[PDB]
């Protein structure tokens, strides 16, 4: 609730069309990075019980 | 040293050079595609074909 540190996320483009400075559209498919974990948020496959 | 193929010369005779068109004055701007642009179609991702 607070915004903890590290809620911060680069926005990174996923297609190679793209590229870092240019604007991003609405509708792209984009990867989404903490900016101190380096590892990029992703969908899991193991479900819950 | 070709079939089809009449040589120019310059005499007296008549004839009549016809003005016809291919691209209007500013239409020759550096920074657009044209009709008669020589282009390499690079996909995105991988290489050009």
């Amino acid at each position: 609730e607070a915004g903890n540190e590290g809620s911060w996320f680069y926005i990174q483009p996923f297609y190679k069309l793209r590229s870092i400075g240019d604007s991003v559209v609405i509708g792209d498919k984009v990867v989404l990075n903490p900016v101190n974990a380096g590892q990029p948020l992703h969908a899991s496959s193991h479900q819950l019980v | 040293d070709n079939p089809g193929c009449n040589e120019v010369n310059s005499v007296n005779c008549n004839t009549s050079w016809k003005i016809v068109l291919f691209m209007k004055w500013s239409d020759n701007k550096d920074d657009i595609l044209k009709g008669g642009d020589v282009v390499r179609l690079f996909h995105a991702e991988q290489e050009k074909f």
